[PDB]
C-alpha cells in the first residue's frame, strides 16, 4: 500500500530513464515488492559474464531496506555462497527513509564492478584478491563463464 | 485549524483545540493580555505570557494557557493535550519519505524545518519501536530526532506519541521506561514475566528474586551471566566493533522539497491584505493573525485568514500564524 | 513452553513459543520484546546454529531450556 | 476514569477512580482488588512519590495514565 505508493512512481522512472547496466526488469503487476533485474558488469572480470539479482522489498518500506538477492553464483569476495552481498547503503544501523533503489543499484554495481576486500564477507575470497590479483583474475574467469548467466545482446 | 489537541473522550485522534488563557491564582476567564501572542514558545512555557488579571481581588500577574477540543462541548476540567508542532498543511509541502501532500502536517523542531504527512508518523516510531532504534536524553526523555539528518532536533513532547495510541504509547512506556534503567544504572533481572530491580552488595555474585508478596518470588540468578547459580564460570564473550562516529546520509534534493517554509514556495501572496472596511492594504508583520487596521479614519481589529472582524472565535481556533 | 534466551551483554529473557514454531517466528517475537533485527540475530544452541527455515522440533527442544543468543553489531 | 497502576513486576491494576478520589481512596480500593494495605503500598509518578493527603488533582493525571506502586517491606 505505502511502498506500492512509492515503488509505482519509481519503477515508471527507471524503466523510462533505463539504468543501460542493469537490463532485463522484471518486475510483477500485483506483487510490486519484488523486483528481480540482470546486471551487466563491465569491468574485468566479470562482463564475462553477466548476473541476476532479485531485490525483495519487505512489508515495512521504506522505513526498513530491501535485501538485494542474488540468484546467480558469482565469484566475488563480498557476496556469499548462497546469495547475500554486503552493501553499506543498505543497512539498518544507518539508514535514510530518503533513498533511491535506482541510488543502491549506483551503490551495488559500482559494488560489483570494483570489488571492496577492506569490507568483506568471505575470507579466502578476500584473502585472494588482496594477495593474488592473477588468481583471483583467472578463477573468475573460469568460474563466471561456468556459473553466471549469458552476455546479452542489445 | 492552527491549534491541534488530542482529546480522551470521546475522540480519541487529532481534533481542533480551542485556545483560551486563564489566571494563574484565581484561574478565571478574567485576563488583560499585554500582547496576545505570537507562538506555541509563549503558550507551552508557564509564566510567559503576562498581563493584568481583572477579577479584582487578585494580583497575579501570570497567566495560565489550556486547550480544549474543538468539536463537541466541553466543562472546565476537560484539558486537551495541545500539539505544538503539527499544524495545518497550509503551505502544501510534501512529506520527506512520500512524495505526496497529506494534511495535516508534523513539523519536527529542526534547524531547515522538516515536515511530514500523518501515516509515515505511525510508521517512523513504530519502527523505532520495533527495532529500538530511538535517543533517549537525561532531561528530555526517550525520543526521536528529526528523519532527514538534523542533528540536535528531538521533539519536546512525550504527549504527541499519544498519536501511536494507548496500545502503542504504553509499550513505548514499558520500553522507555526500561531504556532509563540502563542510562541510570541498573539490569533488567532474566525471570519469566518478573523484571526486578533489586541491588544485593558488590562481592555477592548469587542475586534472588526476593520481595515476599510483590516483586520477589523465586528465582537466584548469577551476577555477571544471569543463570541458576553456580560455582565457576560460563563460555567467553563475542568481539565488538566500535561504529563510534556516524556520518547520517541525508538526501539533498528530498530534504529541499521537504522543507515548511519554502519546498517550491507556493504560499507568496502572504504579505499585505485588503480589508473590507476602508478598503487599503495592510502589512501582516510577524505571527500575529490578529492585525489591527491601522488607520485614522478605521482603527479596526481583523483576522488575516479569515479577514472578518476579530472575535473569540477567531481567538480561540487560530488566534497566530503556524 | 518458557525457555530463556541469553545475550552477548548481560541480559537474560524468556518468550513463549512452542516446539512446532520457527526460529523466524521466535526472532521477530524477539524482535518485539527486544529490539533486534532477525538480521542481527544469532541462535546458537548446543554447539549448532538455528536456521530461520528450521525450526526448534528439528533441532528439539524442550522447556527450561537457553538459547545462545549471539549479536550482529555490524550488520553490514 | 480508567487508571493503569503498572507496578515494578509485571502485572498492573485496572481502577475506575476519579480526579476526586485520592490516593488512600485507592490505596482502600487497591487493598480491595489486590489484598495490600495502605501501610505498605507506595504510589510513585514518574520519580515524584504520590502522598496520602495529596491526590490525581495535584499530581495532576488522567484516564490512560501509568502509576507506579512500590511495596513496603515488613520485617526484613
Ligand atoms: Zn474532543
Ligand atoms: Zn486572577
Ligand atoms: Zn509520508
Ligand atoms: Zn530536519
Ligand atoms: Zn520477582
Ligand atoms: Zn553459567
Ligand atoms: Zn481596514
Ligand atoms: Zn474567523
Amino acid at each position: 500500500m505505502a511502498a506500492s505508493r512509492r515503488l509505482m512512481k519509481e519503477l515508471e522512472e527507471i524503466r523510462k530513464s533505463g539504468m543501460k547496466n542493469f537490463r532485463n526488469i522484471q518486475v510483477d503487476e500485483a506483487n510490486l515488492l519484488t523486483w528481480q533485474g540482470l546486471i551487466v558488469p563491465d569491468n574485468p572480470p566479470y562482463d564475462k559474464g553477466a548476473f541476476r539479482i532479485e531485490i525483495n522489498f519487505p512489508a515495512e518500506y521504506p522505513f526498513k531496506p530491501p535485501k538485494i538477492t542474488f540468484k546467480t553464483k558469482i565469484y566475488h569476495p563480498n557476496i556469499d555462497e548462497k546469495g547475500q552481498v554486503k552493501l553499506p547503503v543498505i543497512s539498518a544501523e544507518n539508514w535514510k527513509p530518503a533513498t533511491k533503489t535506482d541510488q543502491v543499484i549506483q551503490s551495488l554495481i559500482a559494488l560489483v564492478n570494483d570489488p571492496q576486500p577492506e569490507h568483506p564477507l568471505r575470507a579466502d575470497l578476500a584473502e585472494e584478491y588482496s594477495k593474488d590479483r592473477k588468481k583471483f583474475s583467472k578463477n573468475a574467469e573460469e568460474f563466471t563463464k561456468k556459473y553466471g548467466e549469458k552476455r546479452p545482446v542489445d | 485549524n492552527s491549534f491541534y489537541v488530542y482529546c480522551k473522550g470521546p475522540c480519541q485522534r487529532v481534533q481542533p483545540g480551542k485556545l483560551r488563557v486563564q489566571c494563574s491564582t484565581c484561574r478565571q476567564a478574567t485576563l488583560t493580555l499585554t500582547q496576545g501572542p505570537s507562538c506555541w514558545d509563549d503558550v507551552l512555557i508557564p509564566n510567559r505570557m503576562s498581563g493584568e488579571c481583572q477579577s479584582p481581588h487578585c494580583p497575579g500577574t501570570s497567566a495560565e494557557f489550556f486547550f480544549k477540543c474543538g468539536a463537541h462541548p466541553t466543562s472546565d476540567k476537560e484539558t486537551s493535550v495541545a500539539l505544538h508542532l503539527i499544524a495545518t498543511n497550509s503551505r502544501n509541502i510534501t512529506c520527506i519519505t512520500c512524495t505526496d501532500v497529506r494534511s495535516p502536517v508534523l513539523v519536527f523542531q529542526c534547524n531547515s524545518r522538516h515536515v511530514i504527512c500523518l501515516d509515515c508518523f505511525h510508521l517512523y516510531c513504530v519502527t523505532r519501536l520495533n527495532d529500538r532504534q530511538f535517543v533517549h536524553d537525561p532531561q528530555l526523555g526517550y525520543s526521536l530526532p528529526c528523519v532527514a539528518g538534523c542533528p540536535n532536533s528531538l521533539i519536546k513532547e512525550l504527549h504527541h506519541f499519544r498519536i501511536l495510541g494507548e496500545e502503542q504509547y504504553n509499550r513505548y512506556q514499558q520500553y522507555g521506561a526500561e531504556e532509563c534503567v540502563l542510562q541510570m544504572g541498573g539490569v533488567l533481572c532474566p525471570r519469566p514475566g518478573c523484571g526486578a530491580g533489586l541491588l544485593p552488595e558488590p562481592d555477592c555474585r548469587k542475586v534472588t528474586c526476593e520481595g515476599g508478596n510483590g516483586l520477589g518470588c523465586g528465582f537466584a540468578f548469577c551476577r555477571e551471566c544471569k543463570e541458576a547459580y553456580h560455582e565457576g564460570e560460563c563460555s567467553a564473550v563475542f568481539e565488538a566493533s566500535g561504529t563510534t562516529t556516524q556520518a547520517y546520509r541525508v538526501d539533498e534534493r528530498a530534504a529541499e522539497q521537504a522543507r515548511w517554509e519554502a519546498a517550491s514556495k507556493e504560499t507568496i501572496k502572504k504579505t499585505t491584505k485588503p480589508c473590507p472596511r476602508c478598503h487599503v492594504p495592510v502589512e501582516k508583520n510577524g505571527g500575529c493573525m490578529h492585525m489591527k487596521c491601522p488607520q485614522p479614519q478605521c482603527r479596526l481589529e481583523w483576522c488575516w485568514n479569515c479577514g472578518c472582524e476579530w472575535n473569540r472565535v477567531c481567538m480561540g481556533d487560530h488566534w497566530f500564524d503556524v | 513452553m518458557q525457555i530463556f534466551v541469553k545475550t552477548l551483554t548481560g541480559k537474560t529473557i524468556t518468550l513463549e513459543v512452542e516446539p512446532s514454531d520457527t526460529i523466524e517466528n521466535v526472532k521477530a517475537k524477539i524482535q518485539d520484546k527486544e529490539g533486534i533485527p532477525p538480521d542481527q540475530q544469532r541462535l546458537i544452541f548446543a554447539g549448532k546454529q538455528l536456521e530461520d527455515g528450521r525450526t526448534l522440533s528439528d533441532y528439539n527442544i524442550q522447556k527450561e531450556s537457553t538459547l545462545h543468543l549471539v549479536l550482529r553489531l555490524r550488520g553490514g
